[PDB]
């Protein structure tokens, strides 16, 4: 909390949490994510599910 | 709702302004369900309470 170019990178990051699936489905993705380290990476996309 | 040709008001419309996906949309559908409900037992009685 507190910071200016740190939390609206975030908050696009919420967006798809949220987006990915929640209300509405999946439709058929299904989406490849990529990335380097877990250690730079949210929780709640590293969880399955 | 005005005939725009006179200037003349012809029908009255509701109050709601523009509302898109927004808040407007109710679903519900599969696959989270209200037969969904395996947890986390506590917490979804707390609910409906």
């Amino acid at each position: 909390s507190d910071t200016s170019g740190d939390r609206e990178v975030q908050r696009t990051m919420m967006q798809l949490l949220a987006e990915l699936d929640g209300f509405d489905p999946r439709g058929d993705v299904k989406v490849i994510g990529a990335t380097n380290r877990i250690d730079i990476l949210d929780p709640a996309i590293l969880r399955p599910g | 709702a005005l005939n725009q040709q006179t200037l003349a008001i012809v029908n009255v419309l509701p109050t709601s302004k523009d509302p898109m996906v927004y808040g407007f949309e109710v679903e519900e559908k599969p696959e989270v369900s209200y037969e969904d409900i395996g947890g986390l037992d506590v917490q979804i009685e707390e609910i409906r309470e």
